């Protein structure tokens, strides 16, 4: 069932300098008016950042970098999307069919969050239909997975129909994620900030608030990204070929044990933060 | 299988629950009991794992959408927000004075 992508240059992996970003809520304690030292899973102010882009020129690099990056000890994962691109993620340790595998993609109508040893693929991406006929694009060919065997955990929200349509444009959207895997459970971390960019997110403050808490003790080595392709009339190609990668482009950055200064405010939401490792005038 | 057969002959449906215990969180428990509330009464409270004593009375203050407990400057349970009315109750010690 799966289908391989041909027709993709490959380029030199880019790098992008990270800014204040990634600070989230490490407890559910309420502070107010407080600085709070924390130890725990961060991500530093300045670190490198692989940006892995996802663009389509018009001729004389067609860019759809979703590679299998590691998971060490947690990931910050930034998107800045315009079309809504990104569809989920593939966690696991192997990502074959001998042990279990985590597996989390929005398929434009509910969040499915399974956790089963799943038989991936090399390029797994879900595909969308530019049909003109009647002006609508029903997306399908949901490629992620061939075998499901063995289900530990199974969750799915309640239907709905997000914006499939390709905007054209800027970054209106940015997404941060915050992936750990501790104690065997899988807490994931979420906040959305609209903003209006084209490329290196500027340099800003959001704490992310948890969003679940996926009870799972299942190994996390390795993690994958679940990107979208549009198709239409006018993309030559039969099995392979014939698709185009909307504009997008997300960052992923590995968290390390530091020390973090928390600063709330009066409602309990943190306003800045110091990584006292960085450098002098810090500690 | 028929219907004039006597004990020993009729079919017994029989379901055996296998309970086992690995490595993994534990995700199926047993239905958490929950008592009623009271208010200005020196009463010891267990919500989800604070084991503490005090006096429960309204608060003013509202938290976030995801914390449960909160806690003063000198790293003390203060307030705490129900886990079914989703209010916030200020958590304040006994009465503690010499005769
Ligand atoms: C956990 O359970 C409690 C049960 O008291 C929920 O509190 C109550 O929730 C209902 C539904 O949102 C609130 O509306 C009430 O519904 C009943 C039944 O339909 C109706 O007879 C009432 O007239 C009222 O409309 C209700 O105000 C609220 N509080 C009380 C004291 O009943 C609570 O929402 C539940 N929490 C979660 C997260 O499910
Ligand atoms: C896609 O390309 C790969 C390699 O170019 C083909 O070979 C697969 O490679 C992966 C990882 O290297 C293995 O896990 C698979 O077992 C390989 N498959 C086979 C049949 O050897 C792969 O076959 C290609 N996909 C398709 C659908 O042809
Ligand atoms: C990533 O970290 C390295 C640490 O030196 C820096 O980029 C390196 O720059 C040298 C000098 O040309 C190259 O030889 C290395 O290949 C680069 N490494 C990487 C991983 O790109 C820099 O601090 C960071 N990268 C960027 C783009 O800021
Ligand atoms: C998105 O994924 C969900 C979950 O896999 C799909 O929901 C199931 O779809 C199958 C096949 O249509 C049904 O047999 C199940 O009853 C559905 N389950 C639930 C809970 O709804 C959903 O159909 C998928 N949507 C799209 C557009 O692919
Ligand atoms: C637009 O109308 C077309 C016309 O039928 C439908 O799309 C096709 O529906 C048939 C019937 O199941 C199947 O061949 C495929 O599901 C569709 N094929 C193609 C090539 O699109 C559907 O009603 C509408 N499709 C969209 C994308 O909006
Ligand atoms: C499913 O996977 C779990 C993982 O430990 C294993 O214990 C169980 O035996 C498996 N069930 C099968 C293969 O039917
Ligand atoms: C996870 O790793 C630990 C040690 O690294 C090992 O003991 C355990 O068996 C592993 N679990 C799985 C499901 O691979
Ligand atoms: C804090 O909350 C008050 C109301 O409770 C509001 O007026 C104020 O704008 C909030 N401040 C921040 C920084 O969110």
């Amino acid at each position: 069932q799966c289908v391989n992508l041909t027709t993709r240059t490959q380029l030199p992996p880019a790098y992008t300098n990270s800014f204040t970003r990634g600070v989230y809520y490490p407890d559910k304690v309420f502070r107010s008016s407080v600085l709070h030292s924390t130890q725990d899973l961060f991500l530093p102010f300045f670190s490198n950042v692989t940006w892995f882009h996802a663009i389509h020129v018009s001729g004389t690099t067609k860019r759809f970098d979703n590679p299998v990056l590691p998971f060490n000890d947690g990931v910050y994962f930034a998107s800045t999307e315009k079309s809504n691109i990104i569809r989920g993620w593939i966690f696991g340790t192997t990502l074959d069919s001998k042990t279990q595998s985590l597996l989390i993609v929005n398929n434009a109508t509910n969040v499915v969050i399974k956790v089963c040893e799943f038989q991936f693929c090399n390029d797994p991406f879900l595909g969308v239909y530019y049909h003109k006929n009647n002006k609508s694009w029903m997306e399908s060919e949901f490629r992620v997975y061939s075998s499901a065997n063995n289900c530990t955990f199974e969750y799915v929200s309640q239907p709905f129909l997000m914006d499939l349509e390709g905007k054209q444009g800027n970054f209106k959207n940015l997404r941060e994620f915050v992936f750990k895997n501790i104690d065997g459970y899988f807490k994931i971390y979420s906040k959305h900030t609209p903003i209006n960019l084209v490329r290196d997110l500027p340099q800003g403050f959001s704490a992310l608030e948890p969003l679940v808490d996926l009870p799972i003790g299942i190994n996390i080595t390795r993690f994958q990204t679940l990107l979208a392709l549009h198709r239409s009339y006018l993309t030559p190609g039969d099995s392979s070929s014939g698709w185009t990668a909307g504009a997008a482009a997300y960052y992923v950055g590995y968290l390390q044990p530091r020390t973090f200064l928390l600063k709330y405010n009066e409602n309990g939401t943190i306003t800045d933060a110091v990584d006292c490792a960085l450098d002098p005038l810090s500690e | 299988f028929q219907p004039t057969n006597g004990v020993g002959y009729q079919p017994y449906r029989v379901v055996v629950l296998s309970f086992e215990l690995l490595h993994a969180p534990a995700t199926v428990c047993g239905p958490k009991k929950s008592t009623n509330l009271v208010k200005n009464k020196c009463v010891n409270f267990n919500f989800n794992g604070l084991t503490g004593t005090g006096v429960l009375t309204e608060s003013n203050k509202k938290f976030l959408p995801f914390q449960q407990f909160g806690r003063d400057i000198a790293d003390t349970t203060d307030a705490v927000r129900d886990p079914q009315t989703l209010e916030i109750l200020d958590i304040t010690p006994c009465s503690f004075g010499g005769v």
